[PDB]
């Protein structure tokens, strides 16, 4: 249930996708169908990947060694162009997919 | 004018947990006509604070009084612009965390901001409609006066 | 058998000069001054003195290496003033102040015996 | 084991930690010495955190200076207690522990061997791994 919450991207309660995505955005997300159908699948090969891991890595260890560290580019890029967070944004989920 | 807000306080408490830090001191005060908790650390030593004290605190995005920015460069030989100098106690920070009370879907009615004074703390809670003058990485000037 | 000469602290050599004018190119009305065979006796006296002036924004020295005897010395003015005046006036003023000190030493000896 | 191979040793070490503590405001002469032996300073002075009535710096508002870049890292100090992440105050931190750098700024916390040492994620590693080996050598000749 958390990892569903945390990572469907729910496309129809509406009221959360007008306070985070922008307006010009939520019109097209609620109107398009392949939109969606690519958003679906994206949780679909989440899962998939969630079943991988979970055979790779018993005993539940999420600590890991990889080569990009991919929160602090995250954090980076939001100190380098001065990302507001209390407001919506101009970023389309089909552009990030 | 450049005053994003300005209120009286009273202080309630000047060290709830403890004596942290032999020359600072954490207020713990609440507002007046506003509601509004504040949790300052001040320097003691050059500015005394005893409990039951009242001061008129303003949070100004400029001192000088006209509008214009400084830069944040310091520059003692510039009292031509005649900046705040009504105020007794004043520091300079960096609001760096803007915590809320929003939701999936409501907005927000009480806001946190917290402010970075070279690391001396300060949160300022209260109602979502007299704090919108804050941005996150937007320098800050503290100023203080005690009222007798 | 690495052993410098003890008078190599405070005697200049063959081609060497006593004082250096540099400009500092990061920051405008800036100038780096730099003072061979020195040390915190004359840089203490000259950064102090320098802090007293209301138009001198940036005043220090250094010492780069304390096996190498050299004083670096960093002023910053305000426009309309250099930082070699500043630096003028410093040495000037120090000097009033000690000539006036000396005599007052004196006449206070000469209270304190004889007297 | 990926992680750094030299760090601040014990002296520089014992000392950034008394420096960074809350408590230390510097006088407008000590901030012209500690600038003076800055070598990748701008040359401009901050405005003092203290403006009256007195002008005063901080020791953090220096290591602010002396950090390269725009390094983003948070660490913890080694005294930070197991109730302060949890309860409230956890962005407050009376005992001024989590350090927090943002921007190439040390916005609160003090720095220790947790923060400055030869460990992995450690704010010398972040900065090697962010800018470079000829930027964390000037980060330790400043720093010391």
């Amino acid at each position: 249930k958390a990892f569903e919450k945390k990572f469907r991207f729910d496309y129809t309660n509406e009221r959360a996708l007008r306070r985070t995505l922008q307006e010009d955005l939520v019109k097209d997300v609620l109107s398009n169908a392949h939109i969606q159908n690519e958003l679906e699948r994206e949780f679909e090969r989440m899962r998939e990947d969630r079943e991988v891991l979970r055979v790779i890595f018993p005993t539940g260890d999420s600590k890991v060694v990889l080569p990009c560290n991919l929160l602090r580019m995250i954090w980076n890029a939001q100190k380098i162009f001065h990302i507001n967070p209390r407001l919506p944004s101009d970023l389309h989920p089909i552009k990030v997919v | 004018a450049g005053i994003l807000f300005e209120d009286i306080f009273d202080v309630k408490d000047i060290d709830p947990e403890g004596k942290k830090f032999d020359r600072v001191s954490r207020l713990h005060c609440e507002s007046e006509s506003f509601k509004m908790d504040l949790i300052l650390d001040v320097n003691i030593q050059i500015y005394p604070v005893d409990l039951g004290d009242k001061f008129r605190l303003v949070i100004a995005s400029t001192l000088y009084e006209d509008g214009t920015l400084d830069d944040g460069e310091y520059n003692p030989t510039d009292d031509r612009p005649s900046r705040a100098d009504q105020f007794e106690y004043v520091m300079y920070g960096k609001v760096y965390r803007i915590e809320g009370d929003e939701t999936s879907t409501e907005a927000a009615t009480r806001l946190s901001a917290y402010v970075s004074y070279g690391g001396l703390l300060m949160r300022l809670q209260g109602d979502a409609n007299n704090l919108h003058g804050f941005e996150v990485d937007s320098r800050v000037y503290l100023l203080m006066k005690k009222l007798a | 058998m690495n052993a410098p000469p003890a008078f190599e602290s405070f005697l200049l050599f063959e081609g060497e000069k006593k004082i250096t004018i540099n400009k500092d190119t990061k920051v405008p009305n800036a100038c780096l001054f730099t003072i061979n065979k020195e040390d915190h006796t004359l840089g203490n006296i000259i950064k102090s003195q320098l802090l007293k002036d209301p138009q001198v924004l940036f005043a220090g020295y250094k010492v780069p290496h304390p096996l190498e005897h050299k004083i670096i010395i960093r002023v910053q003015t305000t426009p309309d003033y250099s930082p070699q005046e500043a630096f003028t006036n410093a040495i000037t003023d120090l000097i009033s102040e000690l000539s006036l000190l000396e005599e007052r030493f004196r006449v206070a000896i000469k209270d304190k015996q004889e007297g | 084991s990926n992680r750094p191979v030299m760090g601040i040793v014990q002296d520089t070490l014992t000392a950034v930690r008394k420096f960074t503590k809350r408590d230390v405001f510097l006088e407008r002469g000590e901030v012209m010495n500690l600038l003076m032996f800055l070598s990748t300073w701008d040359g401009k002075v901050p405005q003092p955190a203290i403006l009256k009535p007195r002008p005063l710096w901080t020791g953090k508002q220096i290591f602010s200076l002396i950090i390269p870049g725009h390094i983003n890292c948070i660490r913890t100090h080694s005294t930070h207690p197991d109730d302060e992440d949890s309860g409230p105050y956890k962005h407050i931190s009376p005992g001024d522990t989590k350090v927090v750098v943002e921007n190439g700024e040390l916005i609160m916390g003090i720095l220790c061997k947790k923060s400055l040492g030869t460990s992995a994620g450690s704010l010398v590693h972040i900065s090697y791994l962010e800018m470079g080996h000829d930027i964390t050598r000037l980060f330790y000749s400043n720093i010391q």
